[PDB]
C-alpha cells in the first residue's frame, strides 16, 4: 500500500527548534509531492507548503512563507518540516500527504498519521485529585451523579477509570481545558442510583504518564454542618 | 487567497438521510475542487475531486455537483459511518485553501439535562483554591448556557466549560462548567449556584448551594 508514517508526538518550550518527518512507502517516492498541513486545536485544515522531492523546488502559503522550511532527503524516501524558534502558536497537529494530479488537479489522496506539537513554557506536573460529590441534603432524584476534579496537570494526557475498570456505565470523561496558568484541568462523572450511596464505594483512578504517577480518590461527601 | 467557505458549520442528520453541504469560493475555480472527511483524531480521507468524480474505494452514497463558484458535496443515504467533519478544497491555484468544515451530527429527539452541582472539597481549599462544578448529563440539542451566581450575583470571566462528543448509546452531550476562586473570595460569600437554560427545559433550571450549610 502507499503509506505516510511521521515522527511521534512533541513536547517542547517556545525558543527552541524542531524537525520532524514524514517517510513514504510502497510507490515511487521522487514522482510526488508532498504537502504539510496544519490543524490547529478544535480548528480546520491548512495547507502550509508542498515539496517536489525530485529537485526539492517547495511553495509556501504566504501565511507560513519565512516561518517554516520543508525539505526532503530523497535518498530514504523522506519529507520534514522544520521550525527555528517554537512558539506556542505552533501548537497543533500536523500531517504530511501525498499529492496524486488527477482530474487536472492535486489532490491529497494520502496522508500520514499527523505528528501532535505542544508547545508550552509549562514543565511537566502531575495532577491533584478531588472529589465531586453532593452536598448532604441535595441528592433529590433515584439518580445521583459523583465524579473527580483532575487539576493542574501537564501536558496531557491523563486516563481516568473508575473502580479499577469495574465501572464503565454511565461514565463520562471530559474534554480537558487549559487553564490560565498554562496547566491543563478535566473533570470525569458518572451517575449511579442514589440507593447505592453508601452502600457502595465509588473511587477513581487517574493515571498520568509523563509524570508517572497514579492516584486513587474515594468520591464522598465528608459532612461537617 | 482563494477564500472557501463551507455552510452550514454544523448540520443534524438520520440514518438514511440525503445530506447537502455546500462550498463556496470567493472567486471561480472551474471544476477544481476536493472534498475530504475526517473523524476525530484521525487523518483526513480523500472522497471526491474534479468536482464531481468519486475517489477510488469510496463509497458511490457520496457524490458532488457544480462549476465555478457553487459546489455541493451531497451523501444520499447517510450511514452511521459518515457521521464526520467534511472540508472542500479549491485545487485552482496555488496556495491550496480548505473550507472551515461542516460537522455532521446526529438528530435525535430534544432531552433535558438533569442538573448537578458540587462543591470544592477541603482538600482543595487547603492549597489555596476553591473549584465548583456544575454537571448537565445528557441533553440534546447541544445548544445550552450555564450561568454562574455568587449571592446572587452573575459571575463573568472566572469560569470554563467543556462538552463531550454525542453519546454512543443515546446520541446525547454532556457538559462540565467549572468556576475557579481564590478560598479568601469563596469563603467570603454564602450562596453558590448554577442556572441552565436549554431547549427541553420550560424554564431555566438553579441548583445551589449554601456554604456552611452544604
Ligand atoms: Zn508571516
Ligand atoms: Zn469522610
Ligand atoms: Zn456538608
Ligand atoms: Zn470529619
Ligand atoms: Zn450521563
Ligand atoms: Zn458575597
Ligand atoms: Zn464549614
Amino acid at each position: 500500500e502507499v503509506q505516510l508514517v511521521q515522527s511521534g508526538a512533541e513536547v517542547k518550550k517556545p525558543g527552541e527548534s524542531l524537525k520532524i518527518s514524514c517517510k513514504g512507502s510502497g510507490y515511487s517516492f521522487t514522482n510526488y509531492w508532498i504537502s504539510w498541513v496544519r490543524q490547529m486545536p478544535g480548528k480546520g485544515l491548512e495547507w502550509m507548503g508542498r515539496i517536489d522531492p525530485s529537485d526539492s523546488y517547495t511553495n509556501y502559503s504566504p501565511s507560513f512563507q519565512g516561518h517554516v522550511t520543508i525539505s526532503a532527503d530523497k535518498s530514504i524516501s523522506t519529507a520534514y518540516l522544520q521550525w527555528s524558534s517554537l512558539k506556542a502558536s505552533d501548537t497543533a497537529m500536523y500531517y504530511c500527504a501525498r499529492q496524486l494530479y488527477q482530474g487536472y488537479m492535486d489532490t491529497f489522496d494520502s496522508w500520514g498519521q499527523g505528528t501532535l506539537v505542544t508547545v508550552s513554557s509549562a514543565s511537566t506536573k502531575g495532577p491533584s485529585v478531588f472529589p465531586l460529590a453532593p452536598c448532604s441534603r441535595s441528592t433529590s432524584e433515584s439518580t445521583a451523579a459523583l465524579g473527580c476534579l483532575v487539576k493542574d496537570y501537564f501536558p496531557e494526557p491523563v486516563t481516568v477509570s473508575w473502580n479499577s475498570g469495574a465501572l464503565t456505565s454511565g461514565v463520562h470523561t471530559f474534554p480537558a481545558v487549559l487553564q490560565s496558568s498554562g496547566l491543563y484541568s478535566l473533570s470525569s462523572v458518572v451517575t449511579v442510583p442514589s440507593s447505592s450511596l453508601g452502600t457502595k464505594t465509588y473511587t477513581c483512578n487517574v493515571d498520568h504518564k509523563p509524570s508517572n504517577t497514579k492516584v486513587d480518590k474515594r468520591v464522598h461527601h465528608h459532612h461537617h454542618h | 487567497d482563494i477564500q472557501m467557505t463551507q455552510s452550514p458549520s454544523s448540520l443534524s442528520a438520520s440514518v438514511g438521510d440525503r445530506v447537502t453541504i455546500t462550498c463556496r469560493a470567493s472567486q471561480s475555480i472551474g471544476l477544481y475542487l476536493a472534498w475530504y472527511q475526517q473523524k476525530p483524531g484521525k487523518a483526513p480521507k480523500l472522497l471526491i475531486y474534479a468536482a464531481s468524480s468519486l475517489q477510488s474505494g469510496v463509497p458511490s452514497r457520496f457524490s458532488g455537483s457544480g462549476s465555478g463558484t457553487d459546489f455541493t458535496l451531497t451523501i444520499s443515504s447517510l450511514q452511521p459511518e459518515d457521521f464526520a467533519t467534511y472540508y472542500c478544497q479549491q485545487g485552482n491555484t496555488l496556495s491550496y485553501t480548505f473550507g472551515q468544515g461542516t460537522k455532521v451530527e446526529i438528530k435525535r429527539t430534544v432531552a433535558a439535562p438533569s442538573v448537578f452541582i458540587f462543591p470544592p472539597s477541603d482538600e482543595q481549599l487547603k492549597s489555596g483554591t476553591a473549584s465548583v462544578v456544575c454537571l448537565l448529563n445528557n441533553f440534546y440539542p447541544r445548544e445550552a448556557k450555564v450561568q454562574w451566581k455568587v449571592d446572587n450575583a452573575l459571575q463573568s470571566g472566572n469560569s470554563q466549560e467543556s462538552v463531550t462528543e454525542q453519546d454512543s448509546k443515546d446520541s446525547t452531550y454532556s457538559l462540565s462548567s467549572t468556576l475557579t476562586l481564590s478560598k479568601a473570595d469563596y469563603e467570603k460569600h454564602k450562596v453558590y449556584a448554577c442556572e441552565v437554560t436549554h431547549q427541553g427545559l420550560s424554564s431555566p433550571v438553579t441548583k445551589s448551594f449554601n456554604r456552611g450549610e452544604c
